[PDB]
């Protein structure tokens, strides 16, 4: 089958800005009809693909003309003159030239947004949970960006790693920020037998890690 | 108006077989090829096969012949997928899609997508969700505004459908994607309202799972 190689497998770029991604394959897409069937797609996250672009350069319908596609034999590129918000996603050339038909990789675009700051907040087992001798303590990191990101659990000062369950939410094409949710579960048991419970998240915004925290007494 | 409604998500064990639909509507459906496209999480794309409903020919990847099988209902107007010998490997998203290449033109018309079928393909039995209110007690905000949560956890299989106040609530919403451990899966959600909304009015979290024909409606309280 042929191969088709996408690059880069990710770019991070600014509103306003242009982009452009490539697409390489390992044989020639020119068929004896003298047409090439290469076409790019988008796939914006929770929704099925969509054509942007068909026979290498032609435009679906519906479709801005910010895209542009070009090449030939072997080399193809995508070209958007201008970012929005709404291009984040993830972009595929297919070829049809060759049976059977071939996806490239995808590339994830990326919107570059300047650096937020998380907004943490901790929350103790519910009276339920605890009900069925279990207790998650749950800590959620909302609207930052860049997306990487690191937070420890400490429980009496001391760090816990297992029994954390982390979800990492992805870009928001609202406010180009993502979130995350860390649950440490823990026994009943074990955890009416400590004190203070902390989240922290190190993140580029700061040198000083955010951290929240909650001490169980009685009350 | 083209639309391709796809099945159910279908939890099915493996070694047995599935058949996913795909009913169409708005076009001639004997006129038009309809593919059957595979996603499985990890952004890949893959091409199953086609079929002309007009005259029920039918062209396959080696990679599935076997696997699957295509066939279409002129009456109803559905085309059709049947995959066999399941194994974990093939649970994933399936796409039927209605491309649009007019062959003796060699041509394009618009492409319309089937919304996807999920499908899970595990011998875990099916779990109903523990759902638990997250109230502050130190991590909040507190003034100006307040952020809440939810915590659904140990349910299977996949989907679950989370709102708040019906999904009256949708700004500052944020619902965590599902993450499996041990055979159960566990989701979270938080909100942010004002601190004038929250504990004044109600702010309950609607939670539903129909594998397990559950519906639940937790109430956020201080
Ligand atoms: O069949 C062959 O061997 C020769 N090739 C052809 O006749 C033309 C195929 C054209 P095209 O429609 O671009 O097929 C590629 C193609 C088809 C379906 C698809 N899809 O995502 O549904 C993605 C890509």
């Amino acid at each position: 089958d042929i191969v088709m190689t996408q690059s880069p497998l990710t770019l991070s770029v600014t509103i306003g800005q242009p982009a452009s991604i490539s697409c390489k394959s390992s044989q020639s897409l020119l068929y004896s009809n003298g047409k090439t069937y290469l076409s790019w797609l988008l796939q914006r996250p929770g929704q099925s693909p969509k054509r942007l672009i068909y026979l290498v350069s032609k435009l679906d319908s519906g479709v801005p003309d910010r895209f542009t596609g070009s090449g030939s034999g072997t080399d193809f590129t995508l070209k958007i003159s201008r970012v929005e918000a709404a291009d984040l996603g993830l972009y595929y050339c297919v070829q049809g030239t060759h049976f059977p038909y071939t996806f490239g990789g995808g590339t994830k675009l990326e919107i570059l947004r300047a650096d937020a700051a998380p907004t943490v907040s901790i929350f103790p087992p519910s009276s339920e949970q605890l009900t069925s001798g279990g207790a998650s303590v749950v800590c959620f990191l909302n609207n930052f960006y860049p997306k990487d990101i690191n937070v420890k659990w400490k429980i009496d000062g001391s760090e816990r790693q297992n029994g954390v369950l982390n979800s990492w939410t992805d870009q928001d094409s609202k406010d180009s920020t993502y979130s995350m949710s860390s649950t440490l579960t823990l026994t009943k048991d074990e955890y009416e037998r400590h004190n203070s419970y902390t989240c922290e998240a190190t993140h580029k915004t700061s040198t000083s890690p955010i951290v929240k925290s909650f001490n169980r007494n009685e009350c | 108006e083209v639309k391709l409604q796809e099945s159910g998500a279908e939890l099915v064990r493996p070694g047995a077989s599935v058949k996913l639909s795909c009913k169409t509507s708005g076009y001639i459906f004997t006129s038009y090829w309809i593919h059957w496209v595979k996603q499985r999480a990890a952004a890949g794309l893959e091409w199953i096969a086609r079929i002309y409903p007009g005259t029920g020919s039918s062209y396959y990847n080696v990679k599935f012949k076997g696997k699957a099988t295509l066939t279409a209902d002129k009456s109803s107007s559905t085309a059709y997928m049947q995959l066999s010998s399941l194994k974990s490997d093939d649970s994933a998203v399936y796409f039927c899609v209605r491309w649009g290449f007019i062959p003796v033109r060699e041509d394009y018309v618009l492409d319309y997508w089937g919304q996807g079928t999920l499908v899970t393909v595990s011998s875990a039995k099916t779990t109903a969700p523990s759902v638990y209110p997250l109230a502050p007690v130190c991590g909040d905000t507190t003034g100006s505004s307040v952020t809440l949560g939810c915590l659904v956890k140990g349910y299977f299989p996949e989907p679950v459908t989370l709102t708040w106040n019906s999904g009256s609530l949708s700004s500052g919403v944020h619902t965590f994607p599902a993450v499996l451990q041990s055979d159960l899966y566990t989701l979270s959600s938080s909100v942010t309202v004002t601190s004038s909304t929250w504990p004044s009015q109600s702010i309950t979290c609607n939670v539903a799972h129909p594998a397990s024909s559950t519906k639940v409606d937790k109430k956020i309280e201080p």
